């Protein structure tokens, strides 16, 4: 580890720490407003995530929707829900908080003793660092069709979220 | 049960259920034994 | 040993997405709790992408596909949740208990 | 008395056992989706542990 | 492979009709609803008539690797487009009656139907949930249409809570089965690339599973189907029962026999699990449902079960029953939501207790709802009993005994929460009639939609009643649909 | 194995970069007035007491304008791909992908078509 493994590291061990911290922090947070920016912390530290493995349009992809886009809408719908409401705790808070964290950590456990047991088929071949032109290739290849399909699904997500999202006054 | 204490059918505690427990273990017991007794006394 | 430590992350994650998206009273936490679990699975499939299959980056497509449903999908969300908060003045996930048994 | 009592008791306890099954089954769905994913949850966790042994 | 884009011909024709009606209720605004419906028909009818020519070709896989136009996914197509078909027969007095658009209602419809007709076959796993989230997310704002109703924003909201959740799973799970293969995301590459069952495919395979029944409401995915029910407009809800359900199935056999054939002992024992339960579960709770479509939920949970007794024996014989049972369930299903939509579109109820005398006010009605509810039940000469009886022939063959056992005494619990409605609706008396069908309107088939609810209905009734005892012709037709599934 | 070229220098312009408006703070809170013994706390409200309210209006807009650039962002991240992998693909990608644009320009048609592209 001279000095160019040793930084990957650093920047992936940095960026796994921010990821758990801001998520830990939209989740187990009051104020709702630092969970969603806190959720952008998460899509910027996992954009820096898919920069160290190789993924840069991706990555690019990641700032640009999820913290352009997504986040943004976010944090205007939570402008828009904004009040100043009590969230009196409910007596039986016990079976759903320790339920879920039983649940969590019992998904958590599972996934870790697979993800440690399993031979994975690691590659001995560098990635390519021209990610774009082989999702160019791709997007007019085998995945034609779920790229013809995503403007169906975006024009109904659209058609959807103008009407229910719309007043009527007539 | 009180619709069928009128008339000539007319005893008093017969719909009682200690009469009832006990004439059915009587009358049900009979049944269980003739089936019995007919798998065991009865061949083929 | 490195692609397992992404898949460890992407897993605690997507446990870190559960424990909120049944646990978080205000209803866009549950999103956000969504979009949580919707990277995770592109964390997994970044990192598959770039330890097993590095020449045809095909998790990457994949992964492009996910952010992009996930965007509409978070869109389409906020619609219903402010769908919601028009009739209901609340945004609170307990007072959602209407269509029981 | 044994014919109304005993043996329609047997008739109309199995139509009773199992109304009161599905009166109290439909608590099961008691109208939280948050209950409802953490049964979905737990489901996926208790299929992983009984398809491995 | 080779792009064959003449298979999507179907689907591209449906795609265009979801242009020109949205273009049209774009350009000449709510009074384009006067022509739309029908123009929306004729193009589902154009694409079950385009799928015609394509049921004598080979099986001719698709896109490079994507799509598989066999006889088995233009059979999941054409029952997918029907009920789609169904419902926008249904939806055009409901949708107009509520003040809403029904151009954009129908686009999300037919988006709805796309996406089904594309999980219908479905290799790539990125195409899986492409489709699947198509689907999806046209479900969720089908289901909050009425949105000022607090209980369709209501149902809204926990359809797009459990159904987000569920799609993450799924995804996770699809994103194992990539990783678990190498680099390969076809369905045959990844059986290649992975022939022996480790913890991590059982993994992948509970993820895809629970993804997957929550769109088929198995017992412990069922929770969001009641709500739902009860919340979204009534066409949408049969939409989801019959379409969506058809959609879901069609995922689980071409996922389970294509993706998952080593750990089909595993597959087989989770849902043996989740018919048993289910079965019980949406027989038994049914019994206490005071609402229409509340019932119609539980029931719609008892009768997955009852398919996935023939997905889960796993013979030529079982994919066939299901296939045979899910395209009688189609008639009895849309015949039943046709009659709540023609009773509630006339009194504005929805309990089974304001059904009450309905015989003499409305006969068609209760004649309609009466033979598509005990076909659902399983009455002998309606197309129901035939489903269950090739349901229970093969079930019995391959040694599945207690979920036969099971499937019949559910279907005898069945019968009891049917005929309480259809009870209601024939035995109950003038004199004790409810406060609904005393102030019932003049029966008149010429409002707005009336008239394409009475073709519907009709010819829904015509074949839930007809088609069990002409059922060999649609024998015929569905067995030639399971030898495109492998081991059969 | 990490073969992205040009990264190495992108880190290190992050980190400073973040840095120089943490130095510019911080050599401001170093040489600055630490004073104000009474209410530095008061809000604007154009020279006066806040009037009317600590509230403002519901006004759905916000929302409408952030989902269309949702959708229309989501195209342009499909597009660029398609974009610079152009002089590799024939006259049947450009097809395919006029078929989306065309799609989403019918989506651009109803969102202004419904009054969803408005006042803010
Ligand atoms: C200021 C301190 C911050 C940067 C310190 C790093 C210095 C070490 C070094 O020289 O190489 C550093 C290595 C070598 O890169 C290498 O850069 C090479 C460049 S090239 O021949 O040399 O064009 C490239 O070929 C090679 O694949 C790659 O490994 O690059 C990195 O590690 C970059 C990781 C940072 C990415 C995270 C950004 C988002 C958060
Ligand atoms: C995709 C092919 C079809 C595109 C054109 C759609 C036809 C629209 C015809 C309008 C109906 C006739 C006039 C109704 C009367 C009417 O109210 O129309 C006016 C309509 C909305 O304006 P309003 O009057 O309702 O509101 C006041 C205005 O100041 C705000 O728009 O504006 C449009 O026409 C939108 C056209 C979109 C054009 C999109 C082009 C994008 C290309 C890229």
């Amino acid at each position: 580890m001279d000095l160019a493994t040793l930084t990957q590291t650093i920047t992936f061990f940095a960026l796994a720490a921010a990821v758990i911290i801001a998520a830990l922090g939209v989740v187990l947070l009051d104020n709702v407003v630092y969970s969603a920016f806190l959720l952008g912390g998460v899509f910027l530290s996992i954009a820096g995530l898919y920069i160290l493995m190789n993924a840069d349009f991706v990555s690019a992809a990641q700032i640009l929707i999820y913290v352009g886009a997504v986040n943004v809408l976010i944090l205007f719908a939570i402008m828009l829900v904004n009040k100043r409401e009590t969230y009196t705790p409910v007596p039986g808070r016990w079976l759903r908080q320790g339920g879920a964290a039983v649940v969590s950590l019992g998904v958590f456990a599972l996934l870790t003793k697979m993800i440690l047991q399993t031979p994975w088929q690691l590659s001995s071949v560098p990635p390519t660092p021209d990610s774009i032109t082989t999702i160019g290739q791709h997007f007019f290849s085998d995945f034609l069709l779920p790229f013809e399909l995503a403007s169906v699904l975006l024009l109904m997500a659209l058609i959807g979220a103008v009407v229910l999202a719309r007043r009527e006054l007539v | 049960a009180t619709d069928f204490n009128r008339g000539i059918m007319k005893f008093d505690g017969a719909d009682s259920p200690a009469m009832i427990a006990i004439s059915a273990v009587l009358i049900l017991g009979f049944i269980a034994a003739l089936i019995w007794w007919a798998l065991h006394t009865a061949y083929a | 040993m490195q692609l397992t430590y992404v898949l460890i992350l992407a897993a605690l994650l997507f446990c870190i997405g559960i424990y909120g998206l049944v646990t978080s009273r205000n209803a866009v936490r549950v999103l956000m709790s969504i979009e949580l679990l919707l990277n995770a699975v592109n964390l997994n499939l970044i990192g598959f992408a770039n330890y097993l299959d590095g020449q045809q980056i095909k998790g990457q497509v994949f992964a492009v596909f996910v952010i992009t449903v996930a965007a509409a999908e978070a869109a389409v969300g906020l619609a219903i949740i402010l769908a919601i908060y028009r009739n209901r003045d609340t945004v609170d996930m307990e007072k959602f208990n209407l269509l029981k048994w | 008395e044994v014919d109304y009592n005993v043996v329609d008791g047997v008739v109309n306890l199995t139509g009773f056992v199992t109304m009161v099954t599905g009166e109290g089954l439909k608590y099961l769905q008691n109208g939280r989706a948050q209950f409802y994913a953490l049964i979905v949850l737990l489901a996926v966790l208790g299929f992983v542990i009984f398809s491995v042994q | 492979g080779q792009l064959n884009a003449g298979t999507i011909l179907p689907e591209t024709i449906l795609i265009v009709t979801l242009l020109v009606v949205l273009l049209a209720d774009l350009i000449q605004g709510r009074q384009a609803d006067r022509w739309t419906p029908y123009f929306a028909i004729v193009g589902l009818g154009g694409a079950i008539a385009t799928m015609i020519p394509l049921w004598t070709q080979p099986a001719t896989i698709s896109f490079f690797g994507s799509f598989i136009s066999d006889h088995l996914s233009l059979f999941f197509r054409g029952l997918i487009a029907l009920s789609a078909l169904g419902t926008i027969l249904m939806s055009i007095r409901y949708v107009e009656q509520t003040g809403s658009s029904l151009g954009e209602f129908m686009t999300i419809l037919l988006t709805a139907t796309v996406g089904g007709m594309f999980i219908a076959g479905a290799q790539e796993l990125v195409f899986i949930f492409v489709a699947l989230e198509t689907l999806s997310i046209a479900s969720y704002l089908l289901t909050g249409y009425t949105k000022r109703d607090s209980r369709s924003n209501e149902a809204a909201l926990k359809y797009l809570l459990i159904g987000a959740a569920s799609s993450a799973i799924f995804l996770y799970g699809s994103s194992l089965l990539y990783g678990l293969s190498g680099g390969h995301t076809q369905l045959p590459a990844i059986a290649q690339a992975l022939s022996s069952e480790s913890l991590g495919l059982v993994v992948a395979l509970v993820f895809v599973i629970a993804g997957i029944s929550f769109k088929i409401s198995a017992v412990p995915f069922h929770q969001w189907t009641p709500d739902v029910y009860e919340g979204a407009p009534t066409p949408v809800v049969a939409f989801l029962s019959v379409g969506s359900k058809a959609a879901g199935f069609a995922l689980a056999i071409r996922f389970l026999t294509l993706a998952f054939p080593s750990v089909t002992d595993q597959w087989q024992l989770i849902f043996t699990v989740l018919a048993i339960l289910s079965m019980i579960l949406g027989n038994v709770v049914a019994l206490a449902q005071t609402s229409m479509k509340r019932m119609l939920a539980y029931s719609s949970i008892g009768q997955a079960g009852f398919v996935m007794i023939g997905f889960v024996v796993g013979t030529e014989a079982g994919y066939a029953s299901m296939l045979f049972y899910l395209l009688v369930y189609l008639f009895m299903n849309l015949g039943a939501f046709t009659c709540v939509i023609l009773f509630s579109l006339r009194t504005g109820t929805d309990q089974i207790s304001e059904y009450a005398g309905l015989y003499q006010k409305d006969p068609l009605l209760t004649l309609g709802l009466s033979l598509c509810l005990l076909s659902l039940g399983g009455i002998p000469p309606l197309a129901g009993f035939f489903g269950k009886i090739y349901l229970f022939w093969a079930g019995w063959q391959a040694g599945a005994y207690g979920l036969v056992l099971l499937g019949l005494l559910t279907s005898v619990i069945s019968i009891y929460y049917y005929i309480r409605v259809v009870k209601m609706m024939v035995v109950k008396e003038p004199q004790e009639m409810s406060e609904a069908v005393r102030n019932y309107p003049e029966v008149s088939w010429s409002s707005f939609g009336l008239r394409p609810l009475q073709v519907g209905l009709v010819m829904t009734v015509i074949a839930t009643s007809l088609a069990g005892i002409l059922a060999n012709p649609l024998f015929n037709l569905v067995n030639t649909a399971v030898w495109d599934v492998p081991q059969l | 194995v990490f073969v992205l070229s040009g990264y190495e220098y992108f880190l290190g312009f992050l980190i400073i970069c973040s840095l120089v408006p943490v130095l510019a703070l911080a050599a401001s809170a170093l040489l600055r007035p630490k004073s104000g013994r009474m209410i530095r706390l008061t809000t604007y409200e154009s020279g006066m007491e806040p009037i009317g309210g600590a509230w403002i209006q519901f006004n759905v807009r916000y929302y409408m304008f952030a989902l269309v650039f949702v959708i229309f962002d989501v195209e342009t991240v499909f597009l660029y791909p398609w974009a610079v992998a152009f002089h590799q693909l024939g006259l049947l990608a450009f097809i395919e992908a006029l078929i989306f644009i065309a799609i989403l320009v019918v989506a651009l048609v109803y969102a202004w078509r419904k009054r969803a592209l408005e006042w803010s």
